[PDB]
């Protein structure tokens, strides 16, 4: 639906 | 007509002794039935694929593999977004899961990971996964 951020680490 | 969820449930259990191709692959077919079987299939793998229980992860990693080979634009979307991506980071950072998953299991998501950069250049957020893993020497 979004969607989200990647992350870090 | 099986669930995802029966479905996933029969080609991860931990009892089994061998793959099981019946439900493996009626997961694939069944995901690809209903508009919201992507987004469905794509929460039920990354539950299992963070299981304690290496069989369960491995497994669930098998069908990863299968439905990404087979199915078709809609699933390879699901999986090349961060909401998916990003649950199979936590299982190889020593930081989340690493240290106590199975090197086997690690593995397997990065060989995945490596494979669906070259198999699929167009899901840019899975380029962007594996460099990351890659620049921060997990890779």
């Amino acid at each position: 639906l979004l969607d989200d951020e990647l992350m870090s680490l | 007509p099986e669930t995802l969820e029966a479905r996933i449930n029969r080609a991860t259990n931990p009892l089994n002794k061998e793959l099981d191709w019946a439900s493996i692959n009626g997961f694939c077919e069944q995901l690809n039935e209903d508009f919201e079987g992507p987004p469905l299939a794509t929460r039920l793998l990354a539950h299992k694929i963070q299981s304690p229980q290496e069989w369960e992860a491995i497994q669930a990693l098998t069908v990863l593999e299968t439905c990404m080979k087979s199915c078709g634009k809609r699933f390879h979307d699901e999986v090349g977004k961060f909401r998916f991506l990003n649950e199979l980071i936590k299982v190889v950072s020593p930081k989340y899961l690493g240290s106590r998953t199975s090197e086997k299991v690690k593995n397997k998501i990065l060989e995945l990971l490596y494979s669906w950069t070259v198999g699929l250049p167009e899901e840019v957020k899975i380029a962007e996964a594996y460099q990351m893993l890659k620049k921060q020497g997990i890779v």
